[PDB]
This record gives structure tokens, sequence and C-alpha cells, in this order.
């Protein structure tokens, strides 16, 4: 990964966002979302991820 | 009082609203829940050599 002085920015576009798949590799002690309920996310198309 | 063992990475999915692996497929609360949540460390009993 990079550093947190120069943390890494990268545009996501053209994709199917699933996060089901990440169900068996990792485990995420912090998951907190902003503007959106995290139980909508499945309803959802977004615009401009980064 | 319903009561399980989770891991202690899942245990911010025990709430009205989350998602995830646990909220999702294992144990779900209603969004008008009333009631208390408790959990507590068990790594001295269910756990082993
Ligand atoms: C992914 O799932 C398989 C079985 O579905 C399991 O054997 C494997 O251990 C899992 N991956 C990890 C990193 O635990």
């Amino acid at each position: 990964f990079a550093s947190v002085y120069a943390w890494n920015r990268k545009r996501i576009s053209n994709c199917v966002a699933d996060y089901s798949v990440l169900y068996n590799s990792t485990s995420f002690s912090t998951f907190k979302c902003y503007g959106v309920s995290p139980t909508k996310l499945n309803d959802l198309c977004f615009t401009n991820v980064y | 009082a319903d009561s399980f063992v989770v891991r202690g990475d899942e245990v911010r999915q025990i709430a009205p609203g989350q998602t995830g692996k646990i909220a999702d497929y294992n144990y779900k609360l209603p969004d008008d829940f009333t009631g208390c949540v408790i959990a507590w460390n068990s790594n001295n009993l269910d756990s082993k050599v």
C-alpha cells in the first residue's frame, strides 16, 4: 500500500459492485457510511467512484 | 434472550440497519427493535490449544 502522507487515489468505473466476494477473504473491523444507509447499497447506481 | 457466539470483528454487525455476512445470512435485527445487546470476550473459555 501507500504511506498516509502519499495516499493513493484510483478511479473506478464500468463495473458491478457486488462486495459479496469479500466475505471469504477479509473481515473488516471498521465500516462506516455517510450520506447513504448500508442496506441500500445494492439498489443504487453511482456516477464517479474514487 | 437470544444467545450465540461470533467472531470479535463481527460484533459491530449485531445492530439494526447493519450489513455484512452475519447480518445478511445468520442473524438480523428489526428496524424498530427495542431492547439491549450485550457482548463480551470469551477467549479463555471457547478457545483451546
Ligand atoms: C475461501 O473459501 C474456501 C471454501 O469455500 C476455504 O477453503 C478457504 O479457506 C477460504 N479462504 C480463506 C482465506 O479462508
